[PDB]
């Protein structure tokens, strides 16, 4: 299929109307970030020649 | 930068070769329509909100903080005066209460 | 197509697999970059049919209905001004979908300010939103309201100068 970007949401804009929140949600989200790699050392003489 | 929504705090957690941030954020919800105006015209003077916004539920005007609905009476303590009513486009007529008025009235 | 060359090439091992894997990683990385930059909203916002923004003109940045590509005049000018075993993979997001994402971002930031980026899109009049931005930089709301026509004229003039400068600089 041809992918859909998102659901259409026409915001009801007018020159004298505002939307004010009456409630709230405390949302906890995860962010995973790599920090380090495995420290690998290669003996060049031993690798090439044994 | 620190999660989706208005960032409140974050907690670090160790991970194998990595870090996991638990971002605690504030998300607005259950929004409601209100009729808004840039300024309030009273006694030939224009009143603007000091930190909030003027909202109307249909018949009465209040001032509330922008991120949460908490309607309060429009007074001189939460508004400031700058100029007359002839310049601001969309200014509406409403009374502005004075807290000092009952003190000398009594 | 030489069989003998491929037979001799097999003596060198998995070099070809390494090169193909690196190129595949680059190719998926480009799509990941495009997703990270442009696909930051999951709602496709649209502008109201009446363009009453308190004197502010956004015709040069909103999509043109007359154009089949549904691009803005600025975006159309930008697209006009940019000109043996090898294959070119097409990008996952086409130009019209990227333009649609930018249109959604423009509609969100015009009709809702910064509210759509932090949660549900909350409608606000554009002069009031501009006043909020003025308060963000430490200038009082009254200055914005009193000089609204001047600010709108300056903004329209600056947007036109941007289009002229892009059209006039190689
Ligand atoms: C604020 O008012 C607007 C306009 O009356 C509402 O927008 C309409 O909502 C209905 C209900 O789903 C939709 O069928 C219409 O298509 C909407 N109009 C537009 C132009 O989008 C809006 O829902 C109201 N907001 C709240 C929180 O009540
Ligand atoms: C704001 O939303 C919260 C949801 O987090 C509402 O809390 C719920 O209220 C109902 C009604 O009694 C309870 O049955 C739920 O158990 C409550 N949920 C939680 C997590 O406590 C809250 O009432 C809403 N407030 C307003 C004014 O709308
Ligand atoms: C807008 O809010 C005001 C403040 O609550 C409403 O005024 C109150 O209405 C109730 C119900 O009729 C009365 O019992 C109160 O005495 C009113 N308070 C004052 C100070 O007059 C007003 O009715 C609301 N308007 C709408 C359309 O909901
Ligand atoms: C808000 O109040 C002002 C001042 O009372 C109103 O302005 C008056 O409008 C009438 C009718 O056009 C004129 O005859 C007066 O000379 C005006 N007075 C001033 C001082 O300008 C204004 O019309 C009111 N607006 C609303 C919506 O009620
Ligand atoms: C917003 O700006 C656009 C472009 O600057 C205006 O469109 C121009 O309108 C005049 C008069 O109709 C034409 O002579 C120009 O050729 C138009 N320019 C283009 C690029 O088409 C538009 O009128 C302005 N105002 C509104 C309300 O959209
Ligand atoms: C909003 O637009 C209407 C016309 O559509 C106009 O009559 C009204 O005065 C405008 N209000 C503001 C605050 O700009």
């Amino acid at each position: 299929y041809t992918m859909s970007l998102g659901a259409e949401n026409s915001v009801a804009y007018s020159n004298n109307s505002i939307a004010i929140p009456t409630n709230f949600t405390i949302s906890v989200t995860t962010e995973i970030l790599p920090v380090s790699m495995t420290k690998t050392s290669v003996d060049c003489t031993m690798y090439i020649c044994g | 930068f620190c999660g989706k929504g208005y960032h409140l705090m974050s907690f670090p957690q160790s991970a194998p070769h990595g870090v996991v941030f638990l971002h605690v954020t504030y998300v607005p919800a259950q929004e409601k329509n209100f009729t808004t105006a840039p300024a309030i015209c009273h006694d030939g003077k224009a009143h603007f909100p000091r930190e909030g916004v003027f909202v109307s539920n249909g018949t009465h005007w209040f001032v509330t903080q922008r991120n949460f609905y908490e309607p309060q009476i429009i007074t001189t303590d939460n508004t400031f005066v700058s100029g007359n009513c002839d310049v601001v486009i969309g200014i509406v007529n409403n009374t502005v209460y004075d807290p000092l008025q009952p003190e000398l009235d009594s | 197509d030489s069989t003998e060359c491929s037979n001799l090439l097999l003596q060198y091992g998995s070099f070809c697999t390494q090169l193909n894997r690196a190129l595949t990683g680059i190719a998926v990385e480009q799509d990941k970059n495009t997703q990270e930059v442009f696909a930051q909203v999951k709602q496709i916002y649209k502008t109201p049919p009446i363009k009453d923004f308190g004197g502010f003109n956004f015709s040069q940045i909103l999509p043109d209905p007359s154009k089949p590509s549904k691009r803005s005049p600025i975006e159309d000018l930008l697209f006009n001004k940019v000109t043996n075993g090898l294959t070119v993979l097409p990008p996952l997001l086409t130009d019209e979908m990227i333009a649609q994402y930018t249109s959604a971002l423009l509609a969100g930031t015009i009709t809702s300010g910064w509210t759509f980026g932090a949660g549900p899109a909350l409608q606000i009049p554009f002069p009031m939103q501009m006043a909020y931005r003025f308060n963000g930089i430490g200038v009082t709301q009254n200055v914005l309201y009193e000089n609204q026509k001047l600010i709108a004229n300056q903004f329209n003039s600056a947007i036109g100068k941007i289009q002229d400068s892009l059209s006039s600089t190689p």
